[PDB]
């Protein structure tokens, strides 16, 4: 496999809440949130097992993160390569007037390289 | 091969991958 094939797109959403690109929170509704992360996965090895890893970054207004929560799942890309996988944060209290974001790693089991 | 298939989506401004607290 070419180490440069691969694309991850990652779509937040939160439980409950109906908005999208981003996600906007009313300052009352911070408490205990469960934060899902929708993958959309191309061009990774059909049928190979996966360590998805997704990270909750708090990000600041000079552009520095600080990772709050993570989640890893052993997932299997789809035989063409494409497919999604979902992935949930634990419960968490999110702070009023910050910005979130949320990273995504995929690395194979096996050494593919 | 010696090394694991690593694809990354670690952008900070994708609005997509974004959440906005309001007060």
């Amino acid at each position: 496999t070419n180490p440069k094939e691969g694309q991850l797109a990652t779509t937040v959403s939160v439980k409950n809440n109906e908005s999208t690109t981003p996600v906007r929170l009313l300052s009352k509704d911070t408490q205990g949130v469960e934060v899902t992360d929708t993958v959309s996965y191309s061009d990774l090895v059909g049928g190979k097992v996966y360590e998805l890893t997704g990270t909750l970054m708090q990000i600041k207004a000079d552009g520095s993160t600080e990772a709050i929560a993570s989640a890893s799942k052993e997932v299997t890309a789809e035989t063409s390569g494409k497919g999604t996988w979902e992935l949930t944060f634990a419960p968490q209290n999110l702070k009023a007037g910050e910005k979130y974001v949320v990273y995504e790693v995929a690395k194979s089991k096996e050494n593919l390289v | 091969g010696d090394t694991k298939h690593e694809v990354r989506h670690e952008n900070p401004q994708d609005e997509a991958q974004t959440i906005v607290v309001n007060k």
